[PDB]
């Protein structure tokens, strides 16, 4: 139909790199999704999880190392994945409400024996709504950002980001300049030879708003490390073992740097920057780029090989707070917010359920 | 401000002098002009660089009536070091050259009729740089061909000054496999200068950059071999800039790292901070209409180029000199046995 | 503007590739385990067309039903497609003015010949050629081509030779470079009566061709009349700036980046390595677009699908690709060379710098240097080989054979 | 080190200061321009040389060889060769008849300095200035200049542009149409050529009187065709080197020297 | 309680114009009666110097990055004999946090003894000034110290007269001073 051609046409959005970042991926795929949502007639609730799943893996088989896009779906499903249960028991009679949300889900598997009526439209409205709240909630991640960070952050300290492409702290450092008028300043380096485009453009900005800012290169960040004690970096995803996907080049290794001078790390990333999935394989997150801008010569004769890298993964040993929309938290606590937005069935998100 | 590592003066930006008291000779401008408008060198090809102007310099004596030539060249000389002063800063490979050849200035009688003073200067120090460089650079060559089995990698940063004869030797002229990685860093791509002429030798060499260094480590990788430019009394290595990062991740992962380098490379000096003593050059080399253009004139900006850092001792595992190995702890014991006294 | 017409043609080149050719095209030949309609294909899905028209001077039967097992007959692609039919030796321009006889192309269009390989953008090239428009209402087109800037003389058929403009890119004209290696006819000739309202101009080599030109509708009717005319270079981009044809402007367009066109097999040779490679960023081959592969990237440029029996103790070197239905044996080694789908390895074989095929039982001790193998051809025990071994399809072989340089068996 | 030497071949000098003498103090304005010596034939020197050395506390050390034969009585390109053996002291800088400019050569000795590519001969030259308009004079005489025009984009070669060969009109244009050996494009093949390229004799060199004693260089005549030859392989022998500039410099070749000094060299 | 560091933090300021500050804590009870006439000096040279508790030493440690320990005397291993009160668990601190952490000390203050035991040399104080209401019936039991011992890794250098040493090369300027037959100082030469 005409919602399976958007769906091609999107599905072309993501080979090319027809958008890029962990912000606008998220929001175009689920103004797509809505489309999907008003011309679906799933007759079966466990048949429109099944009209989601299969795009998901029409999505996430189609382009893996895209998250922002990847996490939507399976939340999505999981306001509709609470509702299923909701109109469950409300349907029986003996034990309609308990409405603990925190069963024991080591035992959940291990017991198996063996007005609202019924209103079976409501969980197309209920997930129209679902459509809106995800993106008005993407809208303003910054106000829970901007009220933990500046109890977190002190005055008088020098500072260090590795992620210029990181227009969270693009747009934090100017009010946490601006409201608390704590004065500092920034050690920034580039991505090269990638963020070097955005970290000359990432300073220059905040020359305007003249926070005593200067750019470092890459080779000599070891060198002044001895003087800041404090690192912050923007990162693009994260997973459940704290270890995050972080933006473009650079940034692990000075993360491993931070952490041997025994300087805190910290981390800003959205609510909806969460992945509830396993780092199994480093390798299969980390992306690499082009041999064209690292050297430009192409010699076929001598023919040297080399090496790009557009993704850097951290442990979560290195990294130490998560300033998110709704607090501050530990590397190991990750599961238990994503598991307050994730189900344990469209992890596995493939119709071969083996 | 605050760390106000800016005004750290160790460097300056003045140019345009006019003076011509001094017969300056014009081939040591042109080194000071090869140096500062693109560096050229690692430290051991300055003192190759500062002794190849240094036998000409001397061959134009023109020694004056009323003073010997003991009481003329120490100024002579010494006035055209502050050309180079002006274009960069020395090293100890300057420095150790420099102070043993105002010996040879002293040790001279007036009894020299200007003929003889070529030859017992020309062979002699021609025989500093036969014996402290060239046959100094035989001993290195032997040491670590033996602590090298074949089919392994080396992983290598910047230009390399002494090993880039060492793997030749390996590939080449011992054949045993090998595969090579060199990375550099922007701004001075000076490891490009090692990636055209190993592959010109015809070896396996993987080019890298410093922002993509952990996929390197996460593949079959040991032996990682340094280039210096000073050895401190501690034990720290004084090198190009981002030498550490390595230094500390291959440490970290568990693969030994040593340094090559030479007795000629030691110091007296002693400090134990990266950001104490150091040489900044032209901010503005780190910008390629551009992206930006104003660390001048724009409110709250500024352009750092760390050129010199230092690595904790810890972290390097085994020193190799032209005398031999030795651990990093080790090496001012060397100073009272040899440096001056060998 | 709208209505990005297009040309592709195939189907010059069988002279290039005879050991290989006589029961498939040079365009359905495997680069890197799938052939290389669809890279031009996909590549102009990026231009944002809206039909195509194909040229099958030969083997016309077996395109489209590979049309039909392709996505592009199912109506969600770029482009609706058409083939035209034609018997053989039909030259190229002579594909055109009969198509220009039946006139279906209007406007602006796209010449794609040979078969092409790239990363430039569509965008960039297209308001210079409207900025042409802009400048000129006796224009012709604009030439886009790359610049082989570190090596001359290995583009390896035929060496060309563009002298231009330096501020409007006007190509002044077109000589042949002769074969590098041959020292003997050194000359060339530029008539400098049409050098009028240049007075500046750059006249250079390292313009590798790809063919990949862009024009209106009109210069195929002024391509018409002038019958005289067989190629698309060698002739007609001579004699439209030769002064016999009165102000007509063609320009050309250079790019800092890739392209490229496939000639010979060291063409095949060479770009193979460099797509292999990281050298095509940012079309690359982890995407996994058409036949919608399995590939999963790890470092040195290793190309794994699944369903990949890798044996224990046989190392892997940099710039392999492996497809699924394989199998490799203890003591082989894999270094610098693509493998095809669905084959079986031996036991201690050397594989290196060689395109071995779909569907390849290899016998053991039998190492391989740069010798590709097309489909179906088996091997046996103790096969050597050496360079230039282009052995075709579905070529049995006994144990023990050593063969010379350039056998162009099958 | 660095040596001049001037070549010569209405005459009365318009712009208040002697024609042959605007290249004796101009070359060697500040310390940095001083040559060794330059050398000049008799052109009735007492009319000259009186003004010239007027106002004197400056240590103007002027030896100064006379000859007769290379004067338009000989080819200037044959006959040096025997006219530098005793003249040989370092580098060499030649000078033409009447060369004017704006910028000094303080800058252009610079451009002599960082020259670490084992060159032999640089030449420092500019095209035509801005011109009136479509003259009331005869066609373009438009010497067609065979050789790399812009610097070179590519590291370590070429850092420096070069002269390939030298013609003109009247030469090749009207015998042969600009024809060129296709074995002498194979080195550095990316070529830019121009028209209005004014030949500025100006040509610092180097030791190449050590080296010219092969045949083949010394029947050159006009001083330029030495590149003209690939001289190489059927390696590579030895490289020229080129350098201009954007604006704000003059010089003269044609009778236009009468209005150079009327509307565009005037001194305040 | 350092008159080296006493003397030479006048002329750290005055010679070199560097502007900086001194943390400083007490040696309680004992330094306490030179720490605060420690910083008053240090008051009349202004160097923006503040007193610190000895409680509040971590909590003000991650901001200062450099650490300097008037020592007493030094052994071979470069674990040095220091002070009288409180200063080895915060040179520990110190090095917890990958901070470097300086001495100085005297060419005359080297010794060519072996620490064997640490509690040899370990002096310990009194119990009036650390809790003077002396209670013979409850009688509970404290403990007073008046010599801290560090190991050597957790120090970093030796300023002395002669340059700056690591913290295991102090044998062989020991050994340019000191010989083997006396170091067993005894008439029982056993």
């Amino acid at each position: 139909s005409d919602v399976n051609v958007t769906i091609d046409t999107f599905v072309a959005k993501l080979k090319r790199r027809q958008v890029q970042g962990s912000y606008a991926i998220a929001l175009e795929t689920l103004q797509l999704l809505m489309r999907f949502i008003s011309a679906a007639r799933w007759n079966h609730v466990n048949d429109l999880i099944e009209q989601i799943r299969d795009l998901g893996n029409s999505l996430e088989k189609a382009h893996p190392t895209a998250f922002s896009c990847g996490n939507v779906i399976r939340r999505i499903l999981a306001v509709l994945r609470d509702e299923v249960e909701e109109d469950t028991m409300s349907t029986t009679v003996t034990s309609t409400s308990v409405a603990e949300p925190l069963i024991s889900s080591m035992f959940n598997l291990l017991q198996k024996p063996e007005s609202s009526m019924k209103t079976k439209t409501d969980y197309r409205q209920v997930a129209i709504q679902g459509i809106k709240d995800l993106i008005d909630e993407i809208k303003n991640i910054d106000e829970g950002i901007q009220q933990i960070a500046i109890d977190l952050i002190h005055d008088h300290e020098i500072l260090l980001t590795p992620t210029p492409d990181s227009k969270t702290v693009l747009k934090f450092l100017i009010t946490a300049r601006e409201r608390s008028n704590r004065t500092f300043t920034v050690l920034v380096t580039e991505g090269f030879p990638n963020n070097t485009k955005n970290a000359h453009e990432f300073a220059k900005k905040l020359a305007q708003h003249n926070i005593e800012t200067l750019v470092v290169p890459d080779s000599a960040v070891f060198a002044l490390m001895s003087r800041v004690g404090k690192v912050i970096i923007g990162t693009k995803a994260v997973f459940v073992n704290g270890g995050t996907i972080s933006s473009n080049s650079g940034v692990s290794s000075v993360c491993e740097c931070a952490r041997e001078f025994r300087t805190p790390v910290f981390a800003v990333a959205g609510l909806y920057k969460l992945s509830p999935l396993y780092p199994f394989d480093v390798e299969k997150f980390v992306e690499f780029g082009g041999s064209q801008r690292i050297l430009p010569r192409m010699d076929p004769r001598k023919r040297l090989d080399t090496v790009n890298q557009i993704t850097d993964y951290v442990p979560p040993e290195n990294i130490d707070i998560y300033i998110t929309n709704v607090g501050g938290f530990n590397p190991s606590f990750i599961y238990r917010i994503a598991w307050d937005n994730y189900k344990q069935i469209d992890v596995h998100l493939d119709k071969n359920k083996a | 401000l605050e760390q106000s590592f800016d005004n750290s003066s160790l460097i300056s930006s003045v140019k345009e002098l006019l003076l011509n008291k001094d017969l300056i000779h014009p081939s040591i401008l042109l080194l000071t002009s090869h140096l500062a408008h693109y560096k050229i060198v690692g430290s051991i090809p300055r003192c190759i660089a500062m002794l190849e102007v240094f036998q000409i310099v001397i061959k134009d004596y023109q020694t004056p009536k009323g003073t010997t030539l003991s009481r003329n060249l120490t100024s002579y000389l010494s006035h055209q070091i502050d050309l180079l002063k002006k274009a960069r800063p020395l090293s100890v490979t300057m420095g150790n050259a420099i102070r043993w050849l105002k010996q040879e200035i002293s040790l001279i009688d007036p009894s020299t009729p200007d003929k003889a003073a070529k030859k017992d200067l020309c062979e002699k120090i021609g025989q500093f740089a036969k014996e402290k460089i060239e046959l100094a650079d035989q001993l290195i060559i032997d040491n670590a061909s033996t602590q090298i089995e074949e089919s392994t990698t080396i992983v290598t940063y910047g230009s390399s000054k002494v090993l880039t004869e060492l793997l030749l030797h390996n590939a080449i002229s011992l054949k045993k496999n090998i595969k090579v990685i060199v990375v550099d860093s922007r701004p001075l791509f000076e490891g490009r200068k090692m990636a055209e002429t190993l592959r010109n030798a015809g070896v396996n060499v993987m080019y890298a950059l410093i922002t993509s260094l952990d996929t390197i480590f996460n593949m079959d990788v040991d032996y990682v071999f340094l280039g210096a430019h000073s050895i401190l009394s501690n034990g720290f290595l004084y090198s190009r800039a981002g030498t550490a990062m390595l230094a500390m991740s291959a440490k970290r992962r568990n693969i030994p790292v040593l340094v090559c380098c030479e007795s000629l490379k030691f110091s007296q000096r002693v400090q134990l901070d990266s950001v104490t003593f150091n040489e900044l050059a032209d901010p503005n080399d780190l910008v390629n209409k551009n992206i930006l253009d104003g660390w001048q004139e724009l409110p709250s900006l500024n352009i750092v180029n760390i050129l010199y850092d230092l690595t904790p001792p810890e972290y390097i595992k085994k020193v190799i000199t032209e005398f031999g190995a030795l651990p990093p702890s080790s090496v001012p014991v060397i100073l009272r046995e040899y440096k001056g006294s060998a | 503007e709208d209505r990005l017409q297009a040309v592709v043609l195939t189907d010059s080149y069988e002279t290039r590739f005879m050991p290989l050719t006589a029961v498939k095209p040079r365009c359905l030949l495997p680069l890197a385990n799938v052939p290389l309609i669809e890279y031009t294909l996909e590549f102009l899905a990026k231009a944002g067309v809206h039909e195509v028209f194909l040229i099958c001077s030969s083997h016309a039967n077996q395109i489209n039903d590979y049309i039909e097992n392709s996505k592009w007959n199912l109506p969600w692609s770029p482009f609706k497609i058409t083939t035209i039919m034609s018997p053989e030796a039909r030259c190229t321009g002579d594909v055109m003015r009969d198509l220009d006889n039946r006139g279906i192309i209007t406007g602006d269009f796209i010449l794609v010949s040979g078969d092409v390989l790239t990363n430039i953008d569509f965008s960039k090239m297209l308001e210079f050629h409207k900025k042409m428009h802009l400048q000129d209402k006796d224009h012709i087109s604009t030439m886009c081509l790359s610049k082989a800037s570190t090596y001359p003389k290995t583009r390896t058929i035929e060496p060309a030779a563009f002298v231009l403009d330096k501020s409007t890119s006007r190509c002044i004209y077109y000589q042949d470079l002769p074969l590098p290696s041959s020292r003997e006819k050194t000359s060339i000739q530029i008539d400098p009566e049409l050098l009028d309202n240049v007075d500046e101009f750059v006249i250079r080599n390292d313009l590798i061709d790809c063919r990949i030109d862009i024009c209106t509708s009109h210069v195929p009717l002024i391509f018409q009349e002038n019958f005289d005319y067989q190629s698309l270079r060698t002739d007609f981009v001579k004699g439209v700036i030769s002064s016999d044809i009165l102000g007509k402007h063609i320009y050309a367009y250079l790019t800092d980046e890739y392209a490229v066109r496939v000639e010979s097999w060291q063409t095949y040779d060479t770009i193979s390595q460099d797509f292999l490679g990281r050298w095509c960023y940012p079309l690359v081959l982890d995407s996994n677009i058409q036949d919608d592969q399995t590939y999963s990237y790890e470092s040195r440029h290793i190309y794994k699908e699944k369903d990949v029996v890798l044996a224990q103790s046989c190392k892997i070197g940099k710039c392999t690709a492996i497809g699924s239905g394989t199998k490799i044996g203890e003591g082989t080694k894999i270094e610098n060379s693509v493998i095809g789908r669905n084959c079986q390895i031996g036991e201690n074989i050397r594989i290196k710098n060689s395109f071995i095929w779909d569907d390849c039982i290899i016998g053991n001790n039998s190492i391989i240097d740069h010798s590709l193998i097309a489909s179906n051809a088996t091997l046996g025990s103790n096969v050597r080989l050496n360079d230039g071994c282009i052995i075709g399809f579905n070529v049995k072989i006994d144990d023990n054979m050593d063969l010379d340089r350039n056998t162009k068996i099958s | 080190s660095i040596q001049a030497f001037v070549f010569c071949g209405a005459l009365l000098p318009i712009g208040n200061r002697p024609m042959i003498e605007y290249v004796l103090d101009w070359c060697d304005q500040a310390d940095g321009l001083t040559s060794f010596l330059s050398l000049r034939k008799q052109q009735f020197e007492l009319i000259y040389k009186a003004l010239s050395n007027s106002n004197h506390s400056h240590h103007l050390q002027d030896p100064k060889k006379i000859n007769f034969i290379p004067s338009k009585a000989n080819s200037t390109g044959e006959s040096l060769q025997k006219e530098l053996l005793p003249r040989i002291n370092g580098d060499f800088v030649i000078l033409p008849c009447d060369f004017v400019t704006d910028i000094p050569p303080q800058v252009l000795v610079d451009q002599f300095r960082n020259r670490d590519d084992n060159n032999l001969a640089m030449t420092i030259y500019y095209k035509n200035s801005l011109d009136s308009s479509i003259d009331k004079k005869q066609q373009q005489k438009q010497k067609q200049q065979q050789f790399f025009t812009v610097y070179s984009e590519n590291e370590d070669s070429e850092r420096q542009p070069i002269l390939l060969d030298v013609y003109s009109q009247r030469d090749v244009t009207k015998t042969k149409y600009l024809q060129i050996r296709s074995h002498l494009l194979w080195n550095y093949p990316n070529l830019t050529v121009s028209t209005k390229l004014l030949n500025s004799f100006i040509y610092f060199c180097s030791f190449e009187l050590c080296q010219l004693l092969k045949l083949g260089p010394q029947s050159m005549s006009r001083q330029a065709s030495f590149k003209d030859p690939f001289t190489g392989n059927q390696g590579i022998f030895i490289l020229p080197n080129e350098t201009l500039f954007i604006r704000a410099n003059n010089l003269n070749a044609y009778m236009d020297a009468n209005r150079f000094v009327l509307k565009i060299k005037s001194q305040t």
